[PDB]
């Protein structure tokens, strides 16, 4: 009877709570990141936390290049994460094999929410505690994020953010957007949308940031890349000639 | 491990019974009722929809009496979904028998084979057993019309009259009752009314609550017809016995 | 309620998974062993204790190469230690003979990564008790890493594990800050052996035996090779050297 | 629950210890070995007064030259003497000569502790321990007449004299101060019906009680109840001789 | 090859089998049955290769004795018959086909009418008032489709028989040894133990 | 897939599946074989916990394996269906390749080992039946009658019982049943097998069927008004006194 | 590893009730509503799009779902067990019908289906049932229109008119109310719209509802002409704007 | 506490333990005594055999693997005969395949990493037998010391079994010693059954009831039992 806690099966409410307790896995790494849409380019911003002096910082990351086009930022323990990204490169690799065209954004995204929904109905597989964002400039839907969750869930967002302190970047875009009126930074380059993700990264936490602080990842026709401590120096260094 | 999981579908109680079949009977037990008569120039199907709405589409439903064979047909009682997969294969089962022999399928080994498919739910596989009881109506060369009927274990038995479902004591006992070897199709179908109108557990019983099929041998032809009644044909049937 | 640190794959309501937390346990309850990150290669060394003077000296290595440009330690379960190191090797093998290319030390750890992470995914296996220090030289330099009983794992400068972790970190904090352009192979060799007889304090108890391994650009050509005869003892000199 | 292939916190596996309980419960079973043949001798136990005792074969043949003696859950012995009369006969197939007593009895173990829901050294499909020993008595011109006891627990130790089932342990003691090098075919036979008698329940005779034995010249062979019964006769009146 | 012939008159099926078996240079045997009951009114002819031949005749008595006692009734023989179509039909199939020619004489009890079922390894039945397989065919279907009469009795039948054996005897190159004559009515199967000379 | 070990060793030393499973024989309907001196009767009580039957379909207790071979059972029904078709089939492969029908000890040492396999098999429960087998061996005059159980233990008997109240019926046959002088007829071995079920059945004509098995695949049922009569004259004995 | 959950998750409890598939629907009783109601020439099926969030754009996420081009599904309980329901369910209609028959399944068939696939999820080992209760609506040239609820049992039944979800009970009185058997097509959806409205408790407008309708063929939607047996789908998705139009006359 | 955590080897307990492992280490030191010392030139096994009843045999502890290897068990002897089968396959595989007798550390790795697979699976059990190898290969005389966990050690001498802690004392006491015991196996062999008898307590080693094996650098592993063993007592 207990045991309907243990493996993902109904609870009397009708409630998986191995996936709700997976959920919660995802703020482990006390990391907040966010996504936003350009004219031609999405950006994905995440703090970066190197605690211990011993590592070596180029090798803690939480954003991954899936394919050329896509990138995707994960919220949650780096194993999982790391198991997550593996799946969603062999995917993409096999779609484009097997279509004969790139697998856009979207699509990996619900095929990777598909293969969460089974952990949510099979016993032997446990939810991943993640959550994915995937981002790119698909050649048909243009600028796009798509978040997957361990219920299997997944939707397209105009903007999005995800961590311990989500509701709080979530409501300051919401209300750059209730303000704007359109669903996207009318910026024509990636580093002006960048530099509008870190400041309101700056806004809705409180907090200022160094160049190894961030991270960012910026989407754009055919390609995907993570920008370099220099790149987001230069970043940082044109917002402070604002403030 | 997984072994904690683990229900155990297949085990003997300290008594000797099968848990899982037992606990299967007592769903069976709150389903809509399903009578079953045989006559001796036909035999009667009935059953009770159990649950009905104004917006039910009462035309183009069936959950309780399904078509097995062109001789051979069951009447539900327990998890309709469960009944489906037991249908169809009996209804294949029906078929390799066909293709095989090139003769209609006997009555009773048809039954027998969904009847031991049954049982191995109930020895082997871990699986919970099928929540369902079946009352098969049907006729061949060997025994003419038969009356058998098969549950959650995997055991079977031939009758005159039987019921399966909700209240079969009380239905068993008005049965029991009135029934009588010389009846007729016509004395049936009315007994088996009479039947489930003192067993229901609703206010009245109206056609839109009703299924009701026959397997007789029309006079005028010498072959066998199934006659599932539609909507209509059970609300005269209805009216003439007395019920309105 | 409880229970949930039981099985393997289960997630506690703080959405942690127990198992591997205690498999940590086991790994802080090994002998200590470090790597370090010199300008063009790695070092490798680890504590052995002498259980009795029975235990033939220099005879039980427990330093493991795969391919011929990588070396791991691992404190914890020594046996789950091979098992994830044949792993490894397999793993190598695989790369090596469909891209001709050595396997590149980032890409060999995350082949142990998924692989460790694999064994947080199901109760039907147990997490690996042993947290593992290795690395090498590629195409491009040389990298040092860590992976944890959860699958976790890091490139690092230097790195420690077992039950004296703590006098080994601080160690290997100080030598990252008082040389910020970057030890050498020679060097390290020796730092390394001072850092193994320090952090050998948390179980003076008992005698130990010292064991380096180093894969250097320029000292081993690339090559993962182990530390004997002068070059051995010259660092544990400088070690014994400094323990007083 | 708990796997069938745990071990108790005292080193031992469950499920061969409870086995072992089963075989107490079993009939008496006894061997003896002398320089001139092994002797086996069981109780047969029958439960009631209609039932057929000589219907009851605790006593099976392996080939000529080896016996077998089955104490507990007799039922579970029959793919035991199934396997041992496959080894037996292949062997001979494959070598032109006879299995060693030894090597058929370490085959007949080999079986034992292959159960479990998935214990991973191969695949031992078989959800629990036989609930059976046997003895197993032959000759071979290596090492002569020879006696084993073959468990369960996948042991097999030999012995000069031997008894399982619900009287052993009282049974063994006697056959500890009876046996002696060189006792002779007849003695152990006598001796064998002797302890039979003082820990059977029922008053030993030709029909509750059987015996057989195996010798180089004749082989394993089950003494038919007109030849037992003379034997006892011959016991009986030895006992009341002094 | 082998004589096998099945003729149907009025009330029963008459079954003739050659009995010699012959491999290479040498009849082995003149006795030879080719015939297996497959129920107390149903028998069953075969030839065809060497082994196959009884390998198949004695699954197919197996699995009908099987239907018989497990359903305490006697399958008719058009059901038999489709039954060893069907058998047969799958074996054409296989990796190694059943290289068997049988015909199925049964009194159907239900209908009280005999009834003859030639088949073919392919699985090729055929309903026939008279049938062969083999060679025997080319000199007894015209023969009996000269002599034959529906109604004919069972003694009018052995004797059809005996102008077809004849025939056999006279043009064949094979020395076939004779034949078995079996009888197929509402009675069972009997064995007309005097053919050598009727 | 499923391979749990259902039947295991407890503590004491008992396999309660298998326990159990004999629990299940008690509760079915008795039971019942005498062997004569040239026959072998077999007798079964029919419950009353539903009257209103069809009779000519409703499947008998006593089944043919063979054409000289019998069982009748006690226990779940739906389990008996296996293991008599298991011996059918067994029963036609052993003609098939032996060319000789199986003798009654062969198919009952067969039935016996298919029981004890699911003793010791994962993922399936034993058995709730117990068996008697009663027949002739080919060529044999001599009636045998022997018995199985879910552990698949098998021994033969003059005569035995098995499921609800054989412990009573058996006292009957054991202070009734003379090893010295069997039932030298079919009729007086057919009385003392309905004598040992009345013990039981309790006035039931249609609750008590027999068949009667002699050699050479001579295998029949009594009628009700066959067995009703011996039931009579039974009956008759008693007041007659 | 390998799923050694080879054994039942849901079975029989001593009163006879299944407890997984009781809880499974207890999960679509939380769930948004959606309904159906079968008008005369065509059937219509409407849910709301209750985004978790105005950052989402809720366009990305249809409750509503083509099968085949004459038959349309809408759900209440887990969105995300209904995906992949619906690419199994469009699969099926494939494997099972069109690559056998040459063309799609008729409603009754396809949504028998999509039951029987639930009701494995109810005996199979390792599973446990799906979420979900669907309705779904469509019509073949035999049968007509027809509208069906598939619960997590995989039992079926087929419809005049009901809802599922939240606020069923309400909504369904609604619905007994107002249907009759000859509504026409645009009736059903003015009807639909206001039975909706009562379950809504924010926006009510063509972006925050779906609905979707099986009518009359669309010519316009078949993508090719030249084939006059071909004449469209009949399946087609209300547009933002054609909903709006139908609420100003609300 | 523990009783939760040993049910099934793929269970750490809240500190890091594997009961079962444990349980199945216990298996041994229930197991009769046996031990094991090297010089450089030959290694050498004496084992003590237990006996049911005194009309009993007393179960042979050694099993020779290889012309060049053997080893001596303590505890569930089945489970001795499996590892030791796998040993010989091995020794075979290496013989075959390469013309090389296997290395006395490689059949030490092979074989811990054959019982480490019985301890991170479900459905499986760890093995419930200590084993000593001892050898001659290409670098001289060895011996081994495995442990059911899969921990397997090279060592000079060492003994496992009851009381073993007696003998294993003695031993690391005579190590300079009979280390340098070379070219004189009688000495060896004594030097062995010294180190054995001082964990006996219940009786002393008798004929039938002593068993010695040797191997070295022109002594192909061979037992000794019985009458062979007497000018030894």
């Amino acid at each position: 009877a207990g045991y309907d806690r243990h493996i993902t099966i109904f609870s009397p409410e009708g409630r998986l709570y191995q996936v709700e307790y997976a959920f919660k896995a995802t703020n482990q790494t006390n990391i907040n990141s966010l996504a936003v849409r350009g004219k031609d380019c999405t950006v994905v911003i995440s703090q970066k936390k190197v605690p211990d002096k011993l590592l070596d910082p180029t090798t803690v990351s939480y954003i991954f290049c899936i394919s050329r086009t896509i990138g995707m930022v994960v919220n949650g323990p780096i194993p999982d994460a790391r198991n997550a990204a593996l799946r969603a490169k062999a995917e993409a690799a096999e779609f484009r094999y097997k279509y004969g065209y790139d697998m856009p954004c979207d699509v990996l995204a619900k095929r990777m929410a598909n293969l969460s929904q089974i952990y949510t109905q099979r016993a032997y597989m446990r939810p991943l505690g993640v959550i994915l964002t995937f981002v790119s400039v698909d050649e048909e839907l243009g600028p796009s994020i798509y978040k997957t969750d361990p219920a299997g869930y997944y939707v397209g967002y105009k903007a999005t953010a995800t961590g311990p302190k989500q509701q709080e970047i979530t409501t300051n875009l919401e209300n750059h957007f209730k303000k704007s009126k359109i669903d996207h930074i009318n910026e024509e380059s990636w580093e002006k949308v960048v530099e509008f993700a870190i400041t309101h990264m700056i806004d809705a936490l409180g907090t200022e940031f160094s160049k190894n602080d961030l991270e960012v990842g910026v989407a754009t026709k055919d390609k995907f890349f993570t920008l370099s401590a220099e790149n987001i120096e230069e970043r940082l260094v044109a917002i402070a000639e604002q403030d | 491990g997984s072994r904690r999981y683990d229900s155990r579908t297949t085990i003997f109680s300290p008594e000797g019974r099968l848990y899982q079949v037992e606990y299967a009977l007592e769903s069976i037990s709150h389903a809509g009722t399903a009578i079953g008569i045989m006559a001796s120039d036909g035999i009667v199907l009935a059953a009770e929809r159990k649950v009905t709405s104004t917006l039910l589409e009462q035309d183009t439903s069936t959950e309780k009496l399904y078509k097995l064979n062109d001789k051979i047909a069951v009447a539900v009682a327990g998890l309709t979904a469960d009944a489906e997969i037991l249908i169809n294969t009996a209804r294949i089962h029906a078929q390799n028998y066909l293709k095989t022999y090139n003769e209609d399928i006997p009555v009773e080994i048809l039954v027998r084979r969904l009847s031991d498919i049954k049982q191995g739910y109930t020895q082997h596989g871990g699986l919970r057993p099928f929540g369902v009881s079946f009352i098969y109506a049907g006729y061949d060369d060997r025994y003419g019309y038969q009356l058998y009927t098969s549950n959650p274990s995997g055991n079977y038995t031939g009758w005159k009259a039987i019921s399966v479902g909700a209240n079969t004591s009380a239905a068993q006992t008005l049965l029991q009752m009135d029934y009588k070897d010389d009846m007729k199709v016509d004395d049936a179908i009315e007994l088996a009314l009479k039947t489930l109108s003192k067993t229901t557990d609703s206010s009245a019983l109206t056609y839109d609550r009703l299924e009701f099929a026959t397997i007789r041998k029309g006079a005028n032809d010498g072959e066998v017809y199934q006659k599932i009644f539609k909507p209509q044909e059970i609300k005269d049937i209805l009216v003439k016995t007395g019920i309105t | 309620g409880t229970g949930y640190d039981l099985s393997n794959s289960v997630f506690s309501p703080d959405g942690r998974n127990f198992q591997v937390e205690y498999a940590v346990k086991a790994v802080e309850n090994g002998t200590t062993s470090i790597g370090i990150k010199c300008n063009d290669g790695v070092v490798f060394a680890v504590e052995k204790l002498i259980t009795s003077k029975l235990l033939v000296p220099q005879k039980n290595v427990k330093i493991q190469v795969v391919d011929r440009h990588i070396g791991c330690v691992y404190s914890g379960l020594i046996p789950d230690g091979r098992h994830l190191v044949n792993r490894g090797r397999e793993e190598a093998a695989s790369f090596k003979k469909l891209y001709k290319t050595p396997i590149p030390i980032p890409a060999f750890a995350d082949r142990l990564g998924q692989y460790v992470q694999a064994h947080t995914l199901y109760n039907s296996v147990r997490p690996f008790g042993v947290s593992t220090i290795f690395g090498g030289v590629d195409k491009n330099g040389a990298h040092l890493y860590m992976l944890e009983p959860s699958g976790s794992y890091w490139g690092y400068k230097g790195a420690a594990t077992g039950k004296g972790r703590q006098s080994a970190k601080a160690e290997l904090e100080k030598l990252v800050d008082h040389h910020p352009e970057g030890l050498s192979a020679r060097e390290a060799v020796k730092q390394a052996a001072k850092i193994i007889y320090l952090a050998h304090e948390d179980n003076k108890e008992k005698d130990f035996e010292l064991e380096i391994s180093w894969c250097s650009l320029s000292e081993t050509n690339g090559l993962h090779k182990f530390v004997k005869g002068d070059l051995l003892q010259e660092a544990i000199d400088f070690a014994q050297k400094e323990i007083n | 629950d708990r796997g069938v292939s745990t071990f108790s916190p005292e080193g031992r596996l469950f499920q061969v210890e409870y086995s072992l309980e089963a075989i107490k419960l079993g009939s008496t079973a006894i061997g003896i070995a002398t320089k001139e043949g092994v002797v086996l001798g069981v109780e047969k136990r029958a439960t009631s007064p209609l039932l057929e005792s000589d219907s009851i074969e605790k006593i099976v043949e392996i080939d000529r030259h080896i016996g077998c003696a089955m104490s507990g859950l007799t039922a579970d012995a029959r793919s035991m003497i199934e396997h041992a009369r496959t080894a037996a006969v292949t062997h001979n197939l494959y070598y032109d000569e006879d299995i060693n007593v030894e090597s058929l009895t370490q085959s007949v173990c080999d079986l034992a502790l292959r159960f479990g829901e998935g214990a991973s050294g191969e695949e031992r499909l078989m959800s629990r321990p036989f609930g059976v020993a046997l003895l197993i008595a032959g000759h071979d011109a290596d090492d002569g007449y020879q006696l084993f006891h073959a468990e369960p627990s996948g042991t097999f130790y030999r012995y000069n004299a031997k008894a399982i089932g619900s009287g052993s342990e009282g049974a063994q003691a006697e056959l500890l101060n009876e046996w002696h090098s060189s006792l002779t075919l007849k003695e152990a036979e006598l001796l064998v019906l002797k302890i039979l008698k003082q820990v059977m329940e029922e008053k030993l005779d030709e029909n509750n009680a059987q015996l057989s034995c195996i010798t180089k010249q004749d082989g394993f062979k089950i003494y038919d109840n007109e030849k037992t019964a003379e034997l006892i006769k011959e016991l009986k009146e030895k006992e009341a001789a002094e | 090859m082998d004589i096998i012939l099945g003729i149907r008159v009025q009330d029963s099926v008459i079954l003739a089998s050659s009995k010699a078996v012959t491999r290479g240079i040498s009849v082995l045997k003149d006795s030879d049955d080719k015939t297996r009951q497959l129920s107390p009114h149903t028998l069953m002819s075969f030839a065809g290769e060497a082994g196959d031949t009884v390998q198949f005749a004695e699954y197919i008595q197996a699995n009908i004795q099987l239907y018989s006692i497990r359903e305490d009734y006697e399958l008719s023989p058009q059901a038999v018959s489709s039954f060893v179509r069907q058998e047969l039909a799958k074996s054409i199939r296989s990796r190694r086909p059943y290289q068997v020619n049988v015909l199925i004489g049964g009194y159907d009890k239900k209908k009280n009418k005999p009834e003859l079922y030639q088949i073919d390894y392919l699985g090729t039945k055929v309903e026939l008032p008279y049938g062969a397989h083999g060679y025997s065919g080319f000199y007894t279907f015209s023969l009996l489709d000269h002599h034959y009469r529906p109604d004919m009795t069972t003694e009018e039948g052995l004797d059809l028989l005996k102008l077809c054996v004849q025939e056999l005897e006279k043009r064949m190159p094979m020395d076939f040894k004779g034949v078995i004559v079996k009888i197929v009515d509402k009675d069972g199967i009997r064995q007309v133990d005097d053919f050598q000379a009727q | 897939g499923y391979d749990r070990a259902l039947s295991i060793f407890s503590p004491d030393g008992h396999i309660f599946q298998v326990e159990y499973a004999l629990e299940a024989v008690k509760r079915g309907t008795c039971a019942v074989g005498v062997k004569g001196k040239n026959c072998v009767v077999l007798g079964c009580e029919r419950r009353s916990t539903l009257k209103l039957q069809d009779t000519r379909i409703t499947p008998s207790k006593v089944s043919k394996i063979d054409s000289h071979v019998v069982l009748s059972f006690s226990g779940l029904n739906a389990d008996s269906r296996i293991l008599i078709e298991k011996a059918r089939v067994e029963a036609q492969s052993h003609r098939l390749t032996l060319e000789d029908p199986v003798t009654v000890e062969y198919l009952t040492r067969y039935v016996a080992g298919v029981q004890q396999r699911y003793t010791q098999s994962g993922g399936v429960r034993p058995f709730g039946v117990s068996t008697l087998i009663a027949g002739f061996d080919p060529r044999d005059d001599e009636p045998k009658l022997y018995q199985t159980e879910p552990s698949g233990i098998y021994s033969s008997w003059s005569a035995q019982t098995i499921g609800r109240n054989s412990k009573t019926v058996r006292e009957f046959l054991e202070k009734n049943y003379d090893r010295k002088e069997p039932p030298a007829t079919v009729e007086e071995c057919v009385k003392l097998t309905v004598r040992s079920l009345l013990e039981v059945v309790q006035t039931g004509a249609k609750n008590i069927e027999i068949t009667v098995v002699k050699p050479d695949s001579d295998i029949v049922a009594l009628s009700s008004e066959e067995i009703n009569q011996y039931v009579t004259q039974i009956e008759q004995e008693k007041q007659e006194q | 590893m390998t799923d050694r959950y080879s054994f039942s998750l849901t079975t029989f409890s001593p009163s006879g009730k299944l407890g997984q598939i009781d809880y499974a629907l207890t999960a679509v009783k939380q769930g948004v509503t959606s309904l159906g109601i079968k008008a005369t020439n065509g059937v219509v099926i409407a849910t709301e799009k209750k985004s978790s969030s105005p950052l989402a754009m809720s366009e990305t996420l249809s409750k509503v779902s083509l099968l085949t081009p004459d038959i349309g599904a809408v759900y209440s309980g887990m969105g995300p067990d209904y995906r992949v329901l619906v690419d199994k369910s469009r699969k099926v209609a494939h494997t099972s019908y069109k690559r056998i028959y040459g063309e799609y399944p008729p409603t009754k068939l396809l949504v028998s289906e999509v039951a029987k696939i639930m009701q494995e999820a109810t005996q199979s080992g390792g599973v446990r049932p799906f979420g979900v209760s669907l309705l779904i609506a469509g019509h073949d040239e035999f049968n007509g229109f027809s509208l069906y609820q598939v619960d997590p049992s995989g039992s079926y039944f087929p419809w005049k008119a009901t809802a599922i979800g939240k606020g069923s009970v309400a909504a369904k009185t609604f619905l007994e109310k107002r249907w009759n058997d000859e509504l026409e097509l645009e009736d059903a959806i003015h009807i639909a719209l206001l039975t909706l409205k009562e379950s809504v408790e924010g926006e009510f407008n063509g972006d925050t509802i779906e609905l979707a309708i099986i009518g009359d063929e669309n010519p316009d939607l078949l993508g090719y002409t030249g084939i006059p047996t071909d004449k469209g789908p009949r399946f087609r998705k209300l547009t933002s704007q054609e909903i709006n139009d139908r609420l100003e006359a609300l | 506490f523990r009783n939760n955590y040993d049910g099934d080897t793929v269970t750490f307990s809240p500190t890091g333990r594997l009961f079962q492992v444990e349980y199945a280490l216990e298996a041994i030191k229930q197991g009769s005594v046996t031990v094991g010392l090297r010089s450089n030139t030959h290694a050498v096994l004496v084992a003590l055999k237990r006996n049911a009843d005194e009309l009993s045999s007393y179960q042979k502890k050694i099993i020779k693997c290889d012309e060049h290897m053997g080893l001596s068990l303590a505890g569930l002897a089945p489970d001795a005969r499996v590892l030791s089968n796998y040993l010989r396959q091995q020794c075979n595989y290496s013989s075959l395949v390469f013309n090389r007798k296997l290395a006395v550390e490689r059949a030490g790795h092979l074989l811990c990493d054959k019982a480490q697979k019985n301890t991170q699976s479900y459905g499986g059990r760890p093995y419930g037998v200590g084993l000593l190898i001892i050898g001659y290969d290409k670098s001289g005389a060895h011996l081994l010391e495995f442990q059911p966990s899969g921990n397997v050690t090279e060592l000079y001498g060492t003994a496992i079994g009851a009381r073993s802690q007696g003998a294993k004392t003695y031993l690391e006491r005579t190590l300079d010693t009979f280390i340098k015991i070379d070219g004189n196996p009688d000495e060896l062999i004594k030097a062995g059954v010294e180190a054995i008898s001082q964990s006996l307590r219940d009786e002393s080693l008798t004929v039938d009831n002593l068993s010695i094996a040797i191997v070295g650098k022109d002594t192909p592993f061979t037992i000794y039992d019985g009458e062979a063993v007497a000018k030894y007592i």
